[PDB]
């Protein structure tokens, strides 16, 4: 997906926050990665 | 309710350990009365 950058902090277990409360939301024992990269370049 | 959740674990992963080893004490201290009190009373069977 892409998100702005506000939201950039949002992504990890426990976080609060727009997209974390209405959008998308992380579980506590998530084991997995992130990636994240800017493209404002491209979009 | 004050604070992020996995913080609060930590916060009660303490209250766990303490009254754990409070309750380890408790007991350990009820099983050398116990050992006393069996002692004398088989000595006081003995002598009626």
């Amino acid at each position: 997906f892409v998100i702005r950058g506000d939201e950039v902090r949002q992504i990890a277990p426990g976080q609060t926050g727009k997209i974390a409360d209405y959008n998308y939301k992380l579980p506590d024992d998530f084991t997995g990665c992130v990636i994240a990269w800017n493209s404002n370049n491209l979009d | 309710s004050r604070l992020d959740k996995v913080e609060a674990e930590v916060q009660i992963d303490r209250l766990i350990t303490g009254r754990l080893q409070s309750l380890q004490t408790y007991v350990t201290q009820q099983l050398i009365r116990a050992a006393e009190i069996r002692a004398s009373a088989n000595l006081a069977a003995t002598k009626m």
